[PDB]
């Protein structure tokens, strides 16, 4: 079919109105608003480290059954650092 | 189901079948040039019997064309990522705040934006100015007691804006 | 050691400052993305050190304090552990998520609600770290539902777009199915072993193990996208791109199977349990392999690929091999986070259209991203011998020399072939064809953010697999004695899949326009499972819930039983007793029959 | 506000009066109004609609409620809350429905039957037992430090 | 992400990709040219034209519009409805 | 306790001889002073309960409910204007004084030594809420609402009186220690079954259970915010505390005779979580949510584990906080738009930009976000019921799935996706509503930090 | 070619193969035109009650209020207790309840008899 002259005319007046609207809608006072009026690394690798390292000596030495290790493994070819004695070495190899 | 008429026509139904077959064949066929070949084949197959004077033969072959197209569709057509159903479906709807808002601000923020709000004041005066009389006169003037259509005539008489314009002019930019 | 616990707790607490900071901010600090990026980088560079001490010596330690509701014969404190899994997994996650911080700086530049986005993303990061650190199972449940609901918020980040909130409702419902499985496991652990902890349960291996292992299976299929519960995955791809990258690269996608790697002394025994493990994983792997073919979105393809890798990890837990599965978690995380990030760069480069059609050829449209995508889609199936070699090939070789269920081996084989062929097809259809795209290109990568993030994750996808695979203590027996035509068949199948998809591409070069043989339809409509279950199971509950529950049983029948009979009986007895016409003779005859009926019928004076 | 006769007690009879009243009240065509009817299930006299209506109503008509599919005067079918997108996709499926469920149930049955045939038939290489030396690793099981000495040894082959 | 679209440039792009199409001339073709009357091409080829505009700009048009464009100026008007082509 | 009672009596003429534009500040200020005064109660320790002499005592079960009540009162007293802030001065003073007298009988009911005193103050708790919701119910069926309310609660609560006078005149007086320390196990007659049915059925009415649950929803959706929050929170958890008192007697018969009530409670929990998935009238979804959680509470009370009682009291207090908050949010939405329905006023993510955070936090504490008290209650109830039976955990998790479903559907239905752009009247949020939000969710998260308080007497 | 698309209560019937659109009569044209007239009058009254600058509040749709009053308070009137409604109520209301009550009887009988025999795993079964 095609556009009726009603559709043509009504759509063109809305062209004029919508284009004037968006022509307005760019704000420009040439100034949008107007007001009424290393140290990161230092604090985040010294302050919580100090606070938590305080928290993980004295309150953990108050409360007894608390942070606990799973034991360091010792070998036949090693010694004991604390008193000072060796575990005797591992035995014979054969049939390599 | 359309605002202008009650039914479309036979020709519009054949026309939409052409468009949907072309779109689904885009989605079916990659490399675009064998696609161009097959689209010319589809144009020729519609050029088989364009010259029918009969009407029951036209609608019967249209029904059979619907059958053949439904046998040869694709499950995920290439719906554009702007259209609903695709990837947009108003994708950036996060910032589509309508303009009956933006007046409920404190006058400190309204002092931050003086010029835009003064121009909004003149737009609001333009809305209020000839709202009542001319729009009620044109809407009570033209139709018969049965409206029977969903369009509206423009303000062709003398002066101001065509009626019922506000929420069609005022809308989001569709990329906010 | 004091340094070990101190640095682990400060890696936890560096993930506390920005949230409280922009809770107490009140001044819009515009460099807040830079703030979040540099604190995540500092958290990673502090997290590398105790892992280095761990591999240096060992010394596997648990921390636990601030007890609360130590009520009956249990106690529960804030308690988490530093062992192999919980120490090796965390710097990978921090490194990956820091690259996602860079890519989310760039990709999400032009939306002014970025601060809420980075708050949610860091909070989700914290919650997934809480999940992967804890040994007390209540805290595991905390991390579970927390990552589920932060997943909900980041999928439904875009309000509007009913795809997104529908998809997020699907995701949260499958998360609650994970919840019911996990609380069944928690209930059995409490009532039979007086606690819910790693330590005491592994200290006392029980005999009856059907119910908690089935609860673990249900939690694993609730979280890790397994068969019967998978189809929240393209759903989850319907959100933003770095949301999907973090959501399905490392975090939130391994927590179904990370629990099974956690309970490896419980699944040492119970051969029935490992049979369930490997059979369910092979079912997932085949269905994602057959479903990932004939797909149009990039994100749906990469998501089906990571679901297939989750299926391989369930096979890896079916065999008694937890540590190879954990190494595959790490390598997979690096790998597909890099792939998602490069693909999202492409999608933003072509105006967010995201489909493989109208994307056809973009090699020499800058080859930085095509190089990144081919390093990805070639390092999948293990270019010998790279990061992708190690995990995948040791998994299939250990499966080959095991007590396989006689069908799952063929499942892993055919799924390896299928992931090869869709990798090849996505390469060809994305970058190596005739270039189809709309006019007026805006293809720009003048960007330090993009090149830094893509650069550092390709560096990770070149070295970090070998760096992980060298210095771990071997907690299993490596097989190392494989026959002829068994070690070779993996690369054989991947090369023949490359040739198979290559000749698929050469038939695509032809023009015949054949008809779909309905295996096409089964592969393209997602195996028919999401459509059938999402049109059936919402219909049954709400057809019954209107007719029976709301309208019929509660309202109208409960109002006819308790009010109606009583009120109608009162109305009838009132309108038959007090509605008497005002005469006299009837009242005195009533007195007469009262006197007679009191004297002679039912006696009172006798 | 709201008219007392813009509630709707009572069913459909009679055929002139209440059908004309429902045409005047529900803003519909006379023959398009159809009650369910009243089989004793309440329902007032609320109309029957084409029941799918939500993956229908193609969104280029541009009506007044896009995510709600209203038109401010539509009668709003009784099962509206079960129909809005985010609940149920009432789309025409591109293949079938019964043929889909036959394919899917056949596939699930085939895969579970191959799983069962696997479960009765294991696989194993030519491989003997792992030789745990100290009485199948005695003294590190869940007890018995002194209780049962069980002598069993391997032989060098 | 949005390059600066103006009216006259996108008009030139539409008329350019019409001019690249074969069976109409560049000679007797301007902005106030018709698609049914003076060029005399059919409705079928007119929908091929509409498909070319859709495949260039990347969005469909509804079929309530599909009959009634018939000239490049109103095509420019509908695309200015879609994209809000201004500063 | 009388030092915690007599300033509420002296708070009554405060409202009367406070002049115009002055009643509000004085009532709010002094009720918050009472909230500090009741925060000073918590002293209870170790072996025994805390006696507040002869008339009064407190277990460590009545104490958190009492502190919850006197904290909830200023929240309500600030909540209850903008629908009667334009009414008369005398009727406004009458409304506020009726709320204060209602609080007085709430504290009288929670602090009881004898169950006869408990029953008198129980129906004294009943009577003012009737007047409040009937007079300011603001809908055309508030008459039917208050009528069903009073008739169900009296007609169920009445044989409790006969049974308690019977226990009075056959086994000495009715101190809770002397109901304790002396109770012989009463064996399985049929009269014991009738007496157990009388007491337990009266409180079944007050919970409600599933067979008597249509008592509730009209009395919420056709009722103002003050009577709604008092009704839901304090009356339902008051009935729960009453059963927690009276269940000490009749132990050898509740095993044999308590199977069907567990049954009706479980199946009604499932069907009520199903019924509030599909409804309109947004206010009612929280009411059926409360019915679901109280059916879970009743399962927890009628199984008799200390784990079950700890989970019971945690679920009581946490659900009281959550339901009172979410009723206040539905009140805020109805004061925005005068519809009360659900599908109409969507959007509200753009507008009211931080109200969405409160909808989110309320829906996630309704979701049982796991550090919150709500999941603590639900979790220990699930643990105790799996110890009770090995198959009931499917119903519990099915409740959990559907509960998450309807709560998050409520979240993404009304406040997600699209403003209907015909609303065009709502103003952005006041400081009063956000102040009520910060009154709600700071005590819940602070109890989530330190939850050793609210767990019950079997700690 | 195609199996002509059987419908269901889930598989919606599309706009192409109706086939009853193609049986064009004056009755159907008059019905569609009057349907367009109804929607026309409703949209016109909406746009007159929608675009005014003085109208503050909501649009106050009587159709939505009509649906709510039909859905909430028009359930119980009207109603008659029939055979079908009674059988459906007793099938959905007491049926599954007595089902779960029978299976709780079964599980509790098994647990009672087993722990009366004492062959339970309560070496440590503390948290009851
Ligand atoms: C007394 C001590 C507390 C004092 C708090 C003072 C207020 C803090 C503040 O101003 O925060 C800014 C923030 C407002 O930000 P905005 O820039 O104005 O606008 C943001 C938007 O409205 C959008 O709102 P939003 O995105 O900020 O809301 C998201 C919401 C979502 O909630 C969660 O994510 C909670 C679950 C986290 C996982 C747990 C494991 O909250 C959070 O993400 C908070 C996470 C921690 C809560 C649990 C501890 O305040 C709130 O969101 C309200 C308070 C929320 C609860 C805080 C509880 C603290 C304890
Ligand atoms: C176990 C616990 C079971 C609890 C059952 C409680 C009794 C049943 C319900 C009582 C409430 C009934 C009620 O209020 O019905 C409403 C009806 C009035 O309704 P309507 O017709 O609208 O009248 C308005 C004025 N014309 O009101 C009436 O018709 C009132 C009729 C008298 C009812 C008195 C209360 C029940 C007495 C039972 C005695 C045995
Ligand atoms: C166990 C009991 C489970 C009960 C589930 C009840 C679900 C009721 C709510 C239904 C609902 O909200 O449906 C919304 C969603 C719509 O799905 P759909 O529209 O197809 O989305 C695809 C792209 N739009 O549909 C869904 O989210 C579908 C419902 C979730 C998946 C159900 C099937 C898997 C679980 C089966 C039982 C185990």
């Amino acid at each position: 079919s095609g556009y009726t002259p009603d559709e043509k005319l009504r759509l063109q007046q809305l062209r004029e109105l919508r284009r004037r609207w968006l022509k307005d809608q760019e704000l420009s006072p040439r100034e949008p608003v107007l007001p009424p009026r290393s140290i990161f690394a230092f604090t985040h690798v010294l302050i919580p480290v100090w606070i938590i390292h305080y928290y993980l000596k004295y309150h953990v030495t108050t409360k007894p059954y608390t942070i606990v290790e799973k034991k360091p493994r010792i070998f036949p070819g090693d010694t004991i650092l604390e008193t000072g004695e060796v575990i005797p070495p591992m035995k014979e190899f054969p049939d390599q | 189901f359309l605002p202008s008429a009650a039914y479309l026509t036979h020709q519009q139904k054949v026309l939409q079948l052409y468009k949907r077959a072309l779109r689904h064949l885009e989605s079916r066929c990659v490399h675009r040039d064998k696609y161009r070949y097959f689209a010319c084949l589809l144009r020729a197959r519609f050029d088989e019997h364009k010259n029918e004077k009969d009407m029951v033969k036209a609608t019967q072959l249209l029904r059979e064309a619907e059958k053949e197209f439904w046998h040869g569709q694709h499950p995920q057509p290439y719906i554009f990522p702007e259209s609903p159903g695709g990837t947009s479906y108003e994708r950036y709807e996060c910032y589509k705040v309508p303009e009956w808002c933006l007046d409920d601000w404190h006058p400190s923020e309204k002092a931050m934006y003086p010029d835009y709000f003064a121009k909004r004041e003149q737009w609001k005066k333009l809305r209020r100015e000839s709202w009542e009389r001319e729009v009620k006169q044109l809407q009570e003037e033209t139709p018969v007691g049965g409206p029977r259509t969903e369009a509206l005539p423009p303000a062709r008489k003398q002066g101001d804006l065509p009626p019922l314009w506000w929420h069609i002019v005022t809308r989001p930019r569709e990329r906010p | 050691m004091n340094l070990f616990s101190s640095l682990t707790l400060v890696t936890l607490i560096l993930l506390t400052m920005p949230i409280a900071a922009i809770n107490f901010n009140t001044h819009k600090f515009t460099n807040y993305p830079l703030y979040v990026k540099t604190t995540i980088s500092c958290a990673f560079i502090t997290s590398m050190i105790p892992t280095m001490m761990f591999i240096h010596t060992g010394q596997e330690m648990i921390i636990s304090n601030w007890h609360w509701l130590t009520i009956q014969t249990l106690k529960l404190s804030l308690s988490f552990k530093m062992d192999f899994f919980s120490m090796m997994f965390v710097p990978v996650a921090l490194f990956v998520t820091w690259s996602i911080m860079e890519f989310s700086m760039w990709y999400m530049h032009s939306d002014p609600n970025i601060n809420q986005f980075f708050k949610y993303l860091l909070l989700f990061l914290i919650t997934m770290l809480i999940l992967v650190t804890a040994n007390n199972l209540f805290q595991l449940f905390i991390g579970w539902e927390g990552v589920g609901i932060m997943s909900f918020l980041l999928i439904g980040w875009w309000y509007g777009r009913t795809d997104a909130n529908t998809a997020a409702l699907q995701a949260i419902l499958y998360n609650r199915i994970g919840d019911i499985g996990f609380i069944l496991a928690m209930a059995w652990f409490l009532i039979n072993l007086n606690t819910w902890d790693l330590q005491q349960i592994f200290m006392l291996n029980p005999n009856d193990s059907n119910l908690p292992l089935m609860g673990l299976i249900l939690a694993a299929t609730g979280k890790s996208a397994q068969f019967g519960l998978h189809p929240w995955l393209p759903s989850a791809m319907e959100g933003p791109t770095p949301v999907s990258a973090l959501l399905h690269s490392s975090t939130m996608v391994v927590a179904g199977i990370f629990l099974l790697i956690r309970f490896y002394p419980l699944t040492e025994n119970n051969k029935f349990g490992q049979s369930i493990m490997l059979c369910l994983g092979a079912m997932t792997t085949l269905f994602t392999a057959m479903c990932a073919l004939t797909q149009n979105d990039i994100k749906k393809i990469i998501a089906f690929s990571t679901s297939s890798q989750l299926g391989l990890m369930m096979v890896t837990i079916g065999i008694n091999q937890p540590h190879l599965a954990f190494l595959h978690i790490c390598t997979h995380a690096f790998f597909k986070a890099m792939l998602f990030m490069c693909s999202g760069s492409i999608i933003h480069s072509l105006n967010d259209e995201q489909d493989i059609r109208k994307m056809g050829g973009l090699f020499k449209a800058m080859p930085f991203t095509t190089t990144a995508l081919i390093i990805g889609s070639l390092a999948l199936t293990g270019m010998p011998f790279l990061t992708g070699f190690y995990s995948k090939d040791l998994i299939i070789e250990s499966a080959n020399t095991s007590y396989t269920n006689a069908w799952a081996l063929l499942m892993t084989l055919v799924a390896t072939s299928f992931t090869a062929i869709y990798s090849t097809r996505i390469i060809f259809f994305a970058l190596l064809g005739q270039p189809r795209f709309p006019t007026l290109i805006n293809i720009n990568e003048n960007n330090p953010f993009l090149i830094n993030s893509i650069k550092r994750l390709l560096i990770g996808s070149l070295f970090a697999g070998f760096i992980i695979s060298n210095n771990i203590p071997p907690m299993t027996i490596p097989q190392m004695t494989m026959p002829h035509y068994l070690k070779m068949t993996a690369l054989t199948v991947t090369i023949l899949g490359f040739i198979l998809a290559l000749e698929i591409s050469n038939t695509t070069h032809y023009l015949k326009f054949n008809y779909p043989s309905n295996t096409f339809k089964f592969s393209n409509l997602l195996g028919y499972y999401p459509t059938i279950m999402h049109r059936l199971t919402p219909y049954m509950n709400l057809t019954m819930s209107q007719k029976s529950a709301s309208s019929l049983l509660d309202l109208i029948w409960l109002e006819t039983i308790l009010p109606k009979t009583i009120s109608l009986a009162q109305m009838k007895m009132s309108t038959t007793i007090t509605s008497q016409k005002g005469l006299i003779k009837l009242y005195f005859l009533s007195f007469l029959i009262t006197i007679l009926i009191s004297t002679t019928l039912l006696n009172f004076h006798e | 506000s709201h008219i007392t006769k813009d509630m709707l007690p009572g069913p459909y009879p009679k055929t002139p009066e209440e059908r004309a009243a429902a045409a005047k009240k529900y803003n519909m065509r006379v023959e398009d109004y159809e009650p369910y009817p009243d089989d004793g299930m309440g329902y007032g006299d609320y109309p029957k609609l084409p029941d799918r209506s939500q993956q229908e109503r193609d969104p280029w008509y541009d009506w007044d409620h896009p995510d709600l599919r209203l038109n401010w005067g539509e009668p709003m079918h009784w099962d509206l809350d079960m129909y809005i997108r985010n609940r149920v996709d009432t789309s025409p499926t591109p293949v079938n429905w019964n043929l889909m469920c036959k394919h899917l149930f056949g596939f699930v049955a085939f895969m579970l039957f191959m799983f069962w045939v696997g479960e009765t038939y294991p696989t194993y290489q030519p491989v003997g037992p792992k030789q745990y030396p100290y009485n199948n690793l005695y003294l590190e099981r869940g007890g018995d430090p002194n209780k049962e000495p069980e002598p069993v040894v391997h032989y060098e082959i | 992400d949005a390059p600066p679209l103006t009216l006259e440039g996108i008009k030139d792009r539409v008329l350019y990709v019409l001019k690249l199409y074969d069976k109409i001339d560049p000679e007797k073709l301007s902005v106030n040219s018709h698609f049914m009357k003076d060029l005399g091409l059919d409705s079928l080829d007119q929908v091929e034209i509409i498909m070319a505009m859709e495949d260039e700009f990347g969005f469909e048009i509804p079929d309530i519009d599909a009959e009634k464009l018939m000239c490049p100026q109103e095509i420019v008007d509908y695309i200015a409805d879609k994209k809000d082509v201004y500063e | 306790m009388l030092k915690y009672i007599i300033p509420t009596m002296m708070l009554m003429p405060l409202t009367w001889l406070s002049k115009n534009s002055m009643i509000w500040i004085n009532t709010t200020l002094h009720s918050l002073l009472i909230s500090l005064t009741s925060l000073l109660l918590l002293n209870q320790f170790g072996d025994n309960s805390l006696n507040f002499s002869l008339t009064f005592f407190s277990d460590s079960l009545s104490t958190p409910l009492l502190i919850l009540t006197m904290w909830l009162l200023p929240l309500m007293l600030m909540a209850s204007q903008h629908h009667l802030s334009k009414e008369n001065l005398a009727r406004k003073k009458l409304f506020i004084s009726m709320l204060i007298l209602l609080q007085l009988f709430l504290i009288m009911t929670f602090t009881a030594t004898e169950l006869i005193f408990f029953y008198i103050m129980f129906e004294a708790t009943l009577v003012p809420t009737l007047i409040i919701i009937t007079r300011w119910g603001n809908q055309t069926e508030r008459l039917n609402a208050g009528l069903y309310f009073l008739f169900y609660t009296l007609a169920g609560s009445l044989p409790l009186l006969v049974a308690l006078i019977y226990i009075q005149n056959t086994m000495g007086s009715l101190n809770f220690l002397i109901l304790q320390y002396w109770v012989q196990p009463m064996p399985n007659s049929w009269s014991n079954t009738f007496m157990w049915l009388a007491c337990m059925m009266a409180f079944m009415v007050k919970m409600p259970l599933y067979g008597l649950h249509l008592w509730l929803p009209k009395a919420h959706v056709e009722a103002p915010i003050a009577g709604s929050m008092v009704l839901a929170a304090i009356l339902l958890k008051l009935g729960g505390y009453g059963m927690m008192r009276i269940t000490l007697l009749l132990n050898p018969i509740t095993d044999f005779m308590a199977y069907p009530f567990i049954m009706l409670s479980l199946w009604g929990m499932i069907m009520t979580s199903s019924i509030c998935l599909r409804q309109t009238d947004l206010k009612s979804l929280i009411a059926y949510s409360s019915v679901s959680h109280m059916a879970l509470v009743i399962v927890a009370i009628l199984i008799q584990t200390p784990w079950s009682y700890m989970g019971a009291t945690a679920l009581m207090i946490a659900h009281g906080l959550t339901s009172s908050m979410l009723f206040c949010l539905a009140n805020s939405n109805y004061e925005r738009v005068h519809s009360r329905t659900m599908i109409l006023a969507r959007g509200l993510q753009t507008l009211l930009p931080l109200m969405a955070a409160w909808w989110l936090l309320a829906s996630l504490t309704n979701l049982a976000l796991p550090p919150s008290i709500n999941l603590i209650g639900e979790l220990f109830v699930v643990m105790s019921t799996f110890s009770w039976s090995n198959i009931t955990i499917i119903l519990m998790g099915l409740n959990m799935v559907i509960t998450a479903l309807y709560s998050l559907y409520m979240l993404i239905t009304t406040q997600r996706g699209k403003h209907t752009h015909h609303i065009n009247n709502i103003l952005p949020s006041f400081t009063r509503e956000n102040a009520l939000m910060s009154l709600h969710m700071l005590p819940l998260l602070l109890l989530s930090l330190n939850p050793k308080i609210i767990l019950g007497p079997l700690y | 070619s195609f199996p002509k698309y059987e419908p269901s209560r889930l598989a919606s019937l599309p706009t192409t193969l109706d086939p009853a659109e193609y049986d064009i009569s004056s009755e159907t044209r008059k019905a569609q035109a009057e349907r367009l007239a109804i929607r026309s009058r409703l949209k016109r009254e909406y746009q007159l009650q929608y675009n005014d600058p003085s109208r503050r509040g909501v649009v106050e749709d009587p159709a939505l209020i009509r649906w709510t009053c039909a859905r909430s308070a028009n359930v119980y009137p009207n109603f008659r207790p029939n055979t079908k409604t009674s059988l459906l109520g007793a099938l959905f209301g007491i049926g599954p309840l007595i089902f779960w009550y029978y299976v709780f009887k079964t599980d509790r009988d098994r647990k009672e008899k087993l722990i009366q025999e004492g062959k339970l795993d309560r070496t440590f079964n503390i948290s009851y």
